[PDB]
RNA sequence: UUUUGUAUAAUGGGUCAGCGACUUAUAUUCUGUAGCAAGGUUAACCGAAUAGGGGAGCCGAAGGGAAACCGAGUCUUAACU
RNA sequence: AGGACCGAACCGACUAAUGUUGAAAAAUUAGCGGAUGACUUGUGGCUGGGGGUGAAAGGCCAAUCAAACCGGGAGAUAGCU
RNA sequence: GUUUAUUAAAAACACAGCACUGUGCAAACACGAAAGUGGACGUAUACGGUGUGACGCCUGCCCGGUGCCGGAAGGUUAAU
RNA sequence: UGAACUCGCUGUGAAGAUGCAGUGUACCCGCGGCAAGACGGAAAGACCCCGUGAACCUUUACUAUAGCUUGACACUGAACA
RNA sequence: CUUUAAUGUUUGAUGUUCUAACGUUGACCCGUAAUCCGGGUUGCGGACAGUGUCUGGUGGGUAGUUUGACUGGGGCGGUCUCCUCCUAAAGAGUAACGGAGGAGCACGAAGGUUGGCUAAUCCUGGUCGGACAUCAGGAGGUUAGUGCAAUGGCAUAAGCCAGCUUGACUGCGAGCGUGACGGCGCGAGCAGGUGCGAAAGCAGGUCAUAGUGAUCCGGUGGUUCUGAAUGGAAGGGCCAUC
């Protein structure tokens, strides 16, 4: 169970975050990825996945 | 050594034919975990994610085997 | 004397107009990552009690 | 009496007479019956005291929502076929 | 002289039989141990219960002791008969 | 010598002797919310606790563990 | 001590029968003896298991705590290095 | 205007001296014809000792409790949740301390879509090279493969390779399956926005079935729902999440 959680924040003001899990030692690299944001309603980016 | 540790709820094979449930898509009408020779037939809705068939309206549930490789299909008589 | 009710239930359950119970369902608390969205969003809203739990709730809450 | 099951060699009783075990109080739900009918009913207390007064209150006639709030609609949702 | 020897009173209780709704809720008969000592006995006094006392056996503390007796919490509780 | 009054009198307890350990006196220790009392009208040749148990010959090795005794270094550490 | 007009054998039976089935034997009633049976008499088995029972005892089980012990503040003051 | 020095002042620590608190179960006198007690004189000790509050350590000396269930009697051993097959008697379901195996994960691509492709094994020929590496051809037609145990599936591929991508989206959801319930599962279609493709279309994670933990308590972010005289705030509620 090394995978561990993180969460994805959205680059918009909205507070709003998805939730998910990556391995630390195979990808140290951040994970970036587009996603719906319900509050402004548009498909953002995404970061903060350690 | 070692018993039991025997799996539970091995959930349903059968649901039904003809008109039993009718209305609607239903969700029977198929032996979940099958696939083989249970397929949608056009006429009925394709698998779930778990290889479940089911209806689009309405109308009676019917099998047949056709095709090459004779499999057998499950389609539905709209009405 | 009075019947006391229990407090557990009163803010447990709440009485509607046909005589029925609403509550919150259950599962949605902690460790919600691995959840399915569509699963979450289902138990979100608020359900009605069975036909078999309405004894126990009546019997718990005499005032409600 | 207890048991799947007892004439059982499973328990109890030597016999007679007397006594001996589902009650009372207050709450709440349902059934029957009586009064009243969108209304029903008073508690303490006063009283020439089972009358009469006393409507403080309580239940019902409107629900939805966590709540603000809205209301025969309300909740969810940016909004719902 | 001796926590010396044998042996009565005196203090014990090793064996056997009897008794076991007894003569007796531990005794009788025949044997047995100590018998100037760490001995035995009369009268009075002190130590009181999670406490006392104990050459120690969980022994004794009014025929009751791995926590005395009397009264109360008290109709303790009993998924058991 | 003592013991289970009332199924066990014994190889069990005690014993004189031996050893370790504490105690400088308002002693240690014990009873007691405290006062106070015993120890003791005693003073280390005394008193308390522990083990062994006349007498004879003896009582070997181990301080890693637990306990006890000692240690102006250093690390951690309460109240404030 | 349920009431008895209270035999043997073989089988049956809640599985070891005076009472059931078949069969054999047996005039009615005492007294003196023996103890094979009436699963004989007594003690709601002490062995075994169970109860989300009890009581004592042990410890590097848990949580507390008397006692002992460390420090800060108070009772608690003044000079010098 | 100082990274720097020193009379004096304040405030801590250590060590000596003092005496007036305090101790005296040292001596003497009085109450008093009294080894108690009290007062007085004196000697010794002395801000120590000792007591109160708070506080760390130790504390079976004492006290209250716990120390599971199944079980071919208990105990020892084994097991307790989830998945696959048989037992299981051709719908579902079905027990034993019955017979056999696995799970408490993994993947940012191993997901989505578009385009393309088809295996194991054997035989013949050929430098190292051979029983087996790579190459060409021929048999064979899935005996191959699947991220992982077994069953059922898969050529259309669910198996293999490449391009672009984040639908592993948000709010709902007629209808249905399975459970005593808590709950779990499948799902066409609607609204918003998005990816692949010329388009029809597909995509709400992975071929499917294991990879999991209720409630309470609390932590983090958002909210303009509440805010105990009023305005705020604290706390609480709601959404996401640990
Ligand atoms: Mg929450
Ligand atoms: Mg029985
Ligand atoms: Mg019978
Ligand atoms: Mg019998
Ligand atoms: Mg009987
Ligand atoms: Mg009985
Ligand atoms: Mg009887
Ligand atoms: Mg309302
Ligand atoms: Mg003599
Ligand atoms: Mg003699
Ligand atoms: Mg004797
Ligand atoms: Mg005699
Ligand atoms: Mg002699
Ligand atoms: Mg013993
Ligand atoms: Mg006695
Ligand atoms: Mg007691
Ligand atoms: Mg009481
Ligand atoms: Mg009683
Ligand atoms: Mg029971
Ligand atoms: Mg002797
Ligand atoms: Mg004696
Ligand atoms: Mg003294
Ligand atoms: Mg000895
Ligand atoms: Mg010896
Ligand atoms: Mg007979
Ligand atoms: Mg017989
Ligand atoms: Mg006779
Ligand atoms: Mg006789
Ligand atoms: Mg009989
Ligand atoms: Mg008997
Ligand atoms: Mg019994
Ligand atoms: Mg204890
Ligand atoms: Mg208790
Ligand atoms: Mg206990
Ligand atoms: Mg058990
Ligand atoms: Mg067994
Ligand atoms: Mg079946
Ligand atoms: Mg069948
Ligand atoms: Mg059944
Ligand atoms: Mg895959
Ligand atoms: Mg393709
Ligand atoms: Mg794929
Ligand atoms: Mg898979
Ligand atoms: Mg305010
Ligand atoms: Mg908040």
């Amino acid at each position: 169970g090394i995978r561990e959680k993180i969460k994805l924040v959205s680059s918009a003001g909205t507070g709003h975050f998805y939730t998910t899990t990556k391995n630390k030692r195979t990808k140290p690299e951040k994970l970036e990825l587009k996603k719906f944001d319900p509050v402004v309603r548009q498909h953002v980016i995404y970061k903060e996945a350690k | 050594g070692g018993s039991t540790r025997n799996g539970r709820d091995s959930e349903a094979k059968r649901l039904g034919v003809k008109r039993f449930g009718g209305e609607s898509v239903l969700a029977g009408s198929i032996i979940v975990r099958q696939r083989g020779t249970k397929f949608h037939a056009g006429a009925n809705v394709g698998c779930g994610r778990d290889h479940t068939l089911f209806a689009k309206a309405d109308g009676k549930v019917k099998f047949e085997v056709k095709g090459p490789k004779n499999r057998k299909f499950i389609s539905i008589e709209a009405e | 004397p009075k019947i006391k009710t229990v407090r557990g239930a009163a803010k447990r359950f709440k009485k509607t107009g046909k005589g029925g119970f609403k509550h919150k369902h259950a599962n949605l608390r902690h460790i919600l990552t691995k959840k399915a969205t569509k699963r979450k969003r289902h138990l979100r809203p608020k359900a009605m009690v069975s036909k078999g739990d309405l004894g126990l709730v009546i019997a718990c809450l005499p005032y409600a």
